[PDB]
């Protein structure tokens, strides 16, 4: 919802509350480049002649958005621990920034893992960003978090991945929030009539 | 002229009266930002309000 209301960028003035437009700007990049796809990020911020001058004044944040569009996966991990330090820093995102880069990792990881089915572990280290056994005890963690479709096997050095169908996951919050509305009424149920 | 009370000259806008009529009717168009209405008004040499 905040990058569809920070949709236009052109309406949007120099204001009282971002002095600067640009700063406006990199909010607007930052939540957009959670908020959609690929299909709009390839249409939308990638051909926007008042986005594109505005950040052409940014050298990081440019190339920010470049490193994840144009693959460049090792220094994306670069810029995105300055993106994520200043956010750290950041009041109103510093409730947040530690639920952005989990967030932006994974992200990561489906865009370039949903390539191949037999892509290697021992391939990421190098052409992805370092650390063999930092990639064995993330990739896990989110297998084990229930995101990120594939299923990696170890003792052949070697990941796989599957597709799921939209029926089980569609379902997964179906459950989730029938049993909290059920919870819901259930509650109010119980305090009316005493 | 013991008859009217009160007459009232209602002049042809100025450069300055030209702009907050640009700026008041000009509220409810989806704009873009940066217009210099200013050289506008300038452009438009008095007509009227309307």
């Amino acid at each position: 919802q905040a990058a569809e209301l920070f949709l236009d960028t052109v309406s949007t003035f120099t204001s009282y509350e971002l002095m600067d437009y640009k700063t406006f700007v990199t909010y607007t990049v930052y939540v957009s480049m959670i908020a959609l796809e690929r299909p709009d990020l390839r249409e939308k911020v990638i051909k926007g002649a008042e986005i594109l001058e505005v950040l052409h004044s940014l050298p990081a944040v440019r190339q920010y958005l470049f490193s994840l569009y144009e693959c460049r996966y090792s220094v994306f991990f670069q810029s995105l621990a300055v993106v994520e330090q200043e956010m750290k820093k950041d009041w109103l995102f510093a409730p947040h920034y530690r639920y952005y880069v989990r967030e932006m990792r994974i992200h990561a990881y489906s865009q370039l893992l949903e390539s191949y089915r037999s892509l290697t572990l021992g391939y990421m280290a190098e052409a992805f960003g370092v650390g063999v056994e930092f990639i064995d005890q993330e990739l896990s963690r989110f297998i084990a978090a229930g995101r990120l479709h594939c299923k990696i096997d170890k003792v052949n050095e070697i990941v796989e991945t599957n597709r799921p169908d939209s029926k089980n996951w569609q379902y997964q919050e179906t459950i989730k929030k029938g049993d909290l509305l059920l919870n819901r009424v259930q509650k109010l149920s119980r305090v009316i009539n005493m | 002229p013991g008859r009217i009370d009160r007459k009232i000259e209602f002049p042809p806008p100025n450069e300055e009266a030209r702009l907050d009529i640009l700026k008041i009717h000009s509220r409810k168009m989806n704009l873009t930002r940066g217009i210099n209405l200013r050289k506008i008004a300038e452009l438009m040499p008095g007509a009227s309000g309307a």
